[PDB]
């Protein structure tokens, strides 16, 4: 089956720009609400970013309001995460994942329901420093 | 942030129990609740989307582990989605160490 | 046999004038239809799914959800108006007709050529087309209507428009039931609404196969097959349009002072004071007659809640309006709700040699003045003071249940026993010509799809399909996928289409529209230099008659 | 012709409604069957012989010895429910029909293909289909039933029960005459007991040959062959069932003690005591009168030795038993010996996508209640003194032989001439439907494996083999097996098979068991996400019917 | 987009981006097409207060 690939993280000095890449393989991408997650070293998982399948909405966190801008591109089956005015709290591996939008409530999933707040598969994972 | 358990330990082949304990409006509410697990260096794991179980529990999740082993020795979390953020949301995380 | 044809192509247009006035129309269509091997033999019962985007709050339209049953045939379908039509019979047509009555129609599948791709092994690919001289093609007709009636004109699926380019069938599926609950929100709304996919209803269950209620043949390169001449009982469409509404019925109120020279401002006036007039009014506390107040005989369209969506066992679904919008001739930025807005490829009207996904659309403002204008609209109070107070008016500029973008027009319905409306005119290339009636117990009086609907019966759809081509290698206890040969077919498709119209009157002095060429549009009815071609869309009802 | 047609495809039921209430069944069948060219041309003389797992002591009931004549052709046999009937049509029939006759048959093999495999010497290995026009097919009717009947579906062998799924047919062969011998042992028997195959009497060799006993048709890619129609002769079959046991016979004893509120805890009282009671019974030594001794007409059902082996000169053999057994609808678990257990494959009803050489099982609970229940049963001596006393009453929980789980009823039979049972009822889809009477002076009353046995004769055996197509080396006095070009066929047998049925009546004011589908049972009766469909058994004799 | 095993999780896909869609909706001013905006025949029942 397809998985995900980041790209893009390295150590770049405080107050600059980045631009984070998920490339996603498989038909499911455009099906799929993607989001950011990020993991300082020895800390825990901290949500970064969602958006949904038509990116019609984007929703962030407070940590990286008016600093990240989630954005995804079908036709080229493709994420990115443009990291501007980078701060020394960004150090840490950036991981891109499927939130599951739909989960079955018999066993073998004869009915189904929407919902939120589980990631269904992960990507590799990229890590990022920020430092001069 | 959810609240949950610095780490539990157990010997080879017993059954766990690691809980994630949040608040209302939140994962102890109608939302749903997810489970990962890690190894330093690794991306996380989807367990509930065998041996393993969960368990909402009304007010405060937990995740039923069983048949421990040398793998498995790793980092738990718990993840849900917050109506008063209005967004996803993790626990602490949780480790085990496996006798 | 091989080698002897087993029919002729035919693409002409006949116009057989009979006596009083009418016309019996002849369409021939004639395609080349190419038809590969389906995916899979076995029917499949597939559920789609759109939970992701319809889990943005507030994007509820966008929902697909549904479960339907995918098979191994394919539909031929030509109840399309581009099929049997070139721009200039229908402006004959237009032009010159005023009724239209759908009377015969026939099929016809000839000059069948099956083949297989034998593709070497050589590490440069190369691939040769064999023929099969004893493959076949299984043709089914489904003469009792028993299998689910799927127009592909809803889905720009019919035969192509063009009788020089080859044209595909459609795969067939048909809808399977299911259950679905979908609980509207909006931007902003808290937490995740209600949202559902809830299985099948067992006692809905429907599950059609065309081997088991049609019967099959099978056409080898040297059979034929007819399906013979079905005869319509449709009612007579009119290609006139009305545009009489309310405010035009009747007797005028005579005019006590002409005006004396000409010029756009210089008005009559009709002298009688407003409360002393004559006439007639449904205002029995009222002195008034004016123009809007005066007895009308009936009313001339309806009003209706413009982008309702009501749920139902399946999900929601937008509520159909009978008529277009009013003023939308005036600016097209004002199509609205009412106007059928068609989305079509290279097949079926778009330049032939446009590169892309993007399909070509147009929305289509009908003549007929039989819609309505919400924002002149207005509700006031039974004592009607005037002029109307604050409190004693509901306006269109007014917020109902405290938003500020819905007012009462968006739930306001006056259908009622004094509504009179028109039925919808044809769609040029791509609208419907006929439709099959519900099987309720009551029936709707018009389709919003089809200007002929139909009364008893009408054509069964034709399926056609590739009839397997197993290796020696099979295996029927293995679970895996049916091993055969590549193989593909190629058969032509005639069909003939009999109306009968009434020729035109010139009752008044002016003379009325008419559809010409002209420097704007010249280049859409002539190809390109690289041979690109298209069919813009062109209206059926320009000349007006009277409504009363 | 090469490129005509010769047949058309139908699998289309229908029900013409006539005189009186009969109902007149047609149900067309149609299968691409796809046959592979035979391994050797020749007829083999096999012996199976598994004495390796009889050997072990105590596994005399594995046994599978015996002697077989295998043959180049293959058998073409529809007499299964599943080839005729779609699960709707059957619900249909057994809801709504009373009674069943089987009318006609006739079967047809058109559009047949013949294609030849060749395999390139391309280093990668890749081979190539190629149309052999002036191959041939050869078919064998045994219209006069010349050879042995070897039914199908007692093997799970009979066309596919799927008409979009293409079907093999079974390669034939037949039994020869053996001799074995079988001493039964258990585990920790001493030594070996006798096994041997002692070979074959002279006396009874038959070998059988369809190039001498059957005249063989050539068919070619444009020809075809036809049967003709057959009619049976055979009994009616009824779809419903008895509940009547020997205790449900007759007039009930007059309550002289009513009950005078509701609920199972009030029973009702006969008030006569048991010695004093008026009545006919066959106990002329005792004044008891009671619903278990009291003189009931016949005897409805019989007990017979359950897992019963007999020997003869070709081995060990089950006995048969008519009846199925008791308690068994209550707890399925115990369904035992009578009721029939089917094992089948995918393409007989057993999902299409499961992986694994494990057939789908099914164990057919009979609605009819004319079994037994052997642990209620008990023989008493001639006195009749109660209570009995322990040397005076055999039970179940007694012994024979010293044997702990053998009791009497193991080894018991009660067929007399008062015995009264029923048909055994259609399987579907599995069942067989029709069989041929046994060649013997004295005839079974019934078969256990089709409703419908055939008092003369009935329709002839249909054997399809590929005709040999040789290359040029072929040299008749080379030992060798014969040198062929890889060959193979397709063609469409259709079939007609007519029944002739009654449609019930409401007799009582209840309602009656129905067949119809639930919530539980949905997903049987349609097909999966990526086409997964199975046919699942449903039973035929719902309603009831008074037995006396 | 078929499905490729059994199960419920296992969808199938209308592939074509939902603005980029072909079919006829009584909506002049939008050119997303869904099973909730393309136009039917008629009207299925009816609301009433």
């Amino acid at each position: 089956e397809g998985q995900l690939a980041e790209s893009g993280g390295d150590l770049v000095k405080p107050g600059g720009s980045l631009r984070l890449s998920c490339v996603a393989s498989g038909s499911t991408f455009r099906n799929s609400h993607m989001t950011w997650v990020r993991q300082a070293p020895g800390k825990g998982l901290q949500w970064v970013a969602n958006i949904d399948s038509g990116a019609f909405t984007t929703d962030y966190v407070d940590a990286v309001r008016g600093r990240f801008t989630v954005s995804r591109d079908n036709a080229r089956n493709t994420m990115y995460l443009q990291m501007n005015s980078l701060r020394a709290e960004d150090t840490a591996v950036y991981y891109c994942a499927t939130m599951k939008t739909s989960y079955c409530i018999d066993e073998n999933c004869f009915s189904f329901q929407a919902g939120r707040g589980v990631f269904d598969k992960w990507g590799q994972g990229t890590l990022v420093t920020v430092s001069s | 942030v959810l609240t949950q358990l610095p780490s539990v330990s157990g010997s080879l082949g017993q059954r766990v129990t690691i809980s994630c304990i949040g608040s209302s409006s939140n994962v102890g509410y109608g939302n749903y609740v997810g489970w990962y697990q890690q190894v330093p260096g690794t991306s996380p794991k989807t367990l509930i989307y065998d041996r393993f179980s969960a368990s909402r529990s009304g007010s405060t999740a937990t995740l039923t582990i069983s048949g421990l082993q040398a793998e498995d020795e790793a980092d738990y979390y718990c993840s849900s989605y917050d109506t008063s953020l209005s967004g996803i949301v993790f626990g602490g995380g949780t480790h085990l160490t496996v006798l | 046999g091989v080698g002897i044809s087993t029919g002729t192509f035919n693409n002409q247009t006949e116009f057989k004038f009979l006596e009083n006035g009418w016309v019996y129309i002849t369409a021939n269509s004639s395609r080349l239809v190419h038809l590969n091997m389906p995916e899979s033999e076995n029917y499949r019962r597939v559920v789609v799914n759109n939970l992701d985007k319809t889990a943005v709050n507030g994007n509820m339209a966008l929902d697909d959800t549904h479960a339907e049953i995918v098979t191994p045939w394919s539909l031929v379908d030509a109840n399309a108006w581009g099929v049997w039509f070139n721009p200039g019979d229908w402006q004959l047509i237009v032009n010159t007709m005023s009724e239209l009555h759908l009377v015969s129609f026939e099929q016809e599948i000839f000059n069948v050529v099956l083949k297989t791709v034998s593709e070497s092994a050589t590490q440069p690919p190369t691939k040769v087309y064999n023929n099969d001289l004893t493959a076949s093609l299984m043709v089914a007709l489904d003469s009792n209507n028993t299998m689910p009636f799927t127009p592909a004109a809803m889905r720009s699926e019919t035969l192509g428009f063009y009788p020089w380019k080859p044209t595909i069938p459609t795969p067939w599926r048909y809808y399977f039931q299911w259950d679905r609950t979908l609980i509207p929100s909006h931007t902003g709304t808290s937490g995740t609404p209600t949202n559902i996919y809830h299985g099948t209803d067992p006692d809905d269950v429907q599950f059609y196969t065309i081997e088991n209620s049609v019967p099959v043949h099978l056409l080898r390169t040297g059979d034929e097959f007819a399906t013979g001449t079905f005869f319509f009982d449709c009612k007579p469409c009119r290609l006139t349009h009305t545009w009489q509404t309310n405010r035009a019925l009747g007797l005028p109120p005579f005019l006590n002072s002409l005006p004396q020279s000409e010029g756009g401002t210089n008005f009559g006036y009709i002298g009688v004071q407003q409360d002393k007039r004559r006439g007639v009014t449904q205002m029995g506390n009222t002195n008034y007659i004016t123009e809007a107040t005066i007895m009308r005989p009936a009313e001339v369209g309806y009003s209706a809640p413009y982008y309702s969506f009501e749920a139902s066992t399946q999900g929601p679904f937008k509520t159909p309006i009978a008529a277009g919008r009013g003023g939308a001739q005036t600016d097209e930025n004002q199509a609205a709700d009412g106007d059928p807005r068609y989305a079509f490829g290279r097949q079926h009207g778009q330049k032939t040699t446009t590169t892309g996904e993007t399909p070509e659309r147009f929305t289509y403002i009908a003549h007929q003045d039989t819609g309505r204008y919400p924002e002149g609209d207005w509700i006031q109070n039974i004592n009607f003071n005037l002029p109307v107070t604050d409190d004693n008016v509901l306006l269109p500029t007014d917020p109902i249940g405290g938003k500020t973008g819905i007012n009462y027009t968006n739930i306001f319905n006056t259908y009622g026993p004094l509504t009179a409306l028109n039925n919808v005119p044809p769609v040029y290339p791509n609208g419907q010509i006929w439709d099959k009636e519900f099987d309720t117990d009551l029936k709707p009086r018009l389709h919003v799809n089809a200007p002929f609907v139909c009364q008893n019966n009408c054509p069964g759809q034709l399926f056609v399909k590739v009839a397997p081509n197993l290796t020696n290698q099979y295996d029927p206890d293995a679970s895996a996928n049916m091993s055969r040969i590549v193989t593909y077919s190629d058969f032509w498709w005639k069909g003939k289409l009999v109306f009968k119209a009434k020729l035109r009157a010139s009752h008044t002095w002016n003379p009325i529209q008419q559809m010409s060429i002209n420097v704007d549009n010249q280049f859409n009815y002539v190809p390109s230099n690289i041979g690109g071609m298209k069919i813009v869309y062109e209206k059926s009802q320009l000349a007006p008659r009277k409504l009363y």
